[PDB]
């Protein structure tokens, strides 16, 4: 029955959504469509930020895999959050005048619907391709990063299935075309997921470690503390090999392979007692501290551009 | 969508038990009360081979048989 930021909302909600709030807050978002799904369907970007020249972005996406229902609701948050204290606070008024913001609410729309009025744990997409009747490739491994090579199935059926080829899915390959097109203005990468309670820098497809390595650990550690002001609540955090698992064509790794030097793979509540079934009782809590995170890291990245 | 407002999710037959199963509408295939499910999958997980690398949930590996183990992938 409508909108709420405090419970989880279907995707025709969400959509209706996106268009509301820009429509009610002109000066700080508009919408785009990047692509279309397998099933046909839009998939939208939020510009969030003040007009400016030549201005910075953050690229935040939500929504990769679809019983990650926290992660959507996530997105949703942060827009309200950011321009409901924009002229307000002093750094989000900041953030929002010298950097964009883009924010991908559900990449992943197929598969969302699809465990909202079919199957709770859904979470590849839900495309077909020639030589299986399986469906659904896992988004998080169909990027080109050492694609396919560790912490991936070949099998068709297996959740963790990297598709026939790199960017199979229209949805990774219109996500893929929109930063590849924007690269020179991305200087961070944030990619939302649930469970476990991490923050998570590359690399995933290999146990090698960034340029960057020892400042984006310094940055998580950091973000995590900040994280844990407002609850209490813990995170760990590490290059994704060894601290998450294996995981070969990772978003956050082509990201940062792309030239992207923060980039960042977030695991939002809990640990597993409700794991992906968060409880909506649970979704503000999370969602703040959360926020506090993303704001954290976006002054960081203010603070150190390139 | 009754089923997800009253705080339960949408299963395929197979996978929601009789005595799990609610009446509520708002699923093409059957409303669940997921919080009585038992095993790996009724978890979100993935039965996978022992020798698999992953973020095991280790309480469902028995339910996955031999040479198995419960993974749940995040
Ligand atoms: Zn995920």
């Amino acid at each position: 029955t409508g909108h709420s930021y405090e419970k989880y909302n279907n995707w025709e909600t969400i959509e209706a959504w996106t268009q509301q709030v820009a429509t009610e807050n002109p000066a700080l978002i508009s919408r785009s469509v990047i692509g279309t799904t397998f099933e046909g369907r839009a998939i939208y970007l939020l510009k969030v930020g003040k007009a400016g020249q030549n201005k910075p972005a953050i690229f935040m996406d939500c929504g990769f895999h679809a019983r990650e229902w926290i992660s959507p609701a996530f997105c949703q948050w942060f827009v309200r959050e950011a321009v409901r204290t924009y002229g307000r606070e002093i750094q989000v008024t900041e953030l929002l005048n010298k950097l964009d913001f883009y924010v991908l609410p559900v990449l992943n729309i197929d598969g969302y619907i699809y465990t909202w009025t079919k199957s709770r744990f859904w979470r590849k997409t839900r495309s077909t391709h020639t030589g299986s009747s399986c469906i659904g490739t896992d988004p998080n491994r169909n990027f080109d990063a050492g694609w396919c090579e560790i912490g991936a199935s070949r099998n068709p059926c297996d959740e963790t299935y990297c598709g026939p080829a790199a960017e199979s899915e229209k949805e990774t390959k219109a996500l893929a075309d929109f930063i590849r097109n924007k690269l020179s203005s991305i200087k961070a990468y944030l990619t939302i997921h649930s469970y476990s309670q991490m923050m998570i820098y590359p690399y995933s497809y290999a146990y090698k470690l960034g340029e960057n390595n020892a400042e984006l650990n310094a940055l998580a550690k950091a973000t995590v503390k900040e994280l844990a002001s407002l609850h209490g609540t813990k995170y760990t955090y590490g290059p994704g090999a060894t601290t998450i698992y294996p995981a070969a064509g990772g978003s956050d790794d082509w990201a940062y392979d792309q030239g992207i030097r923060y980039s960042f793979t977030f695991e939002l509540r809990d640990t597993g007692r409700y794991g992906f079934l968060l409880p909506e009782s649970q979704i503000r809590a999370t969602c703040e501290e959360t926020f506090l995170a993303i704001k954290y890291v976006a002054s960081y990245v203010l603070e150190h551009l390139y | 969508n009754e089923c997800v407002s009253k705080g339960f999710g949408c299963l395929p037959q197979s996978d929601c038990p009789q005595e799990a199963r609610l009446s509520y509408g708002g699923c093409s295939t059957v409303c669940c009360d997921l919080s009585k499910l038992t095993g790996c999958k009724g978890k979100g997980g993935e039965c996978n081979p022992l020798d698999r690398q992953c973020k095991e949930l280790q309480a469902e590996s028995a339910s996955c048989g031999k040479g198995q183990k419960c993974c749940v992938w995040l």
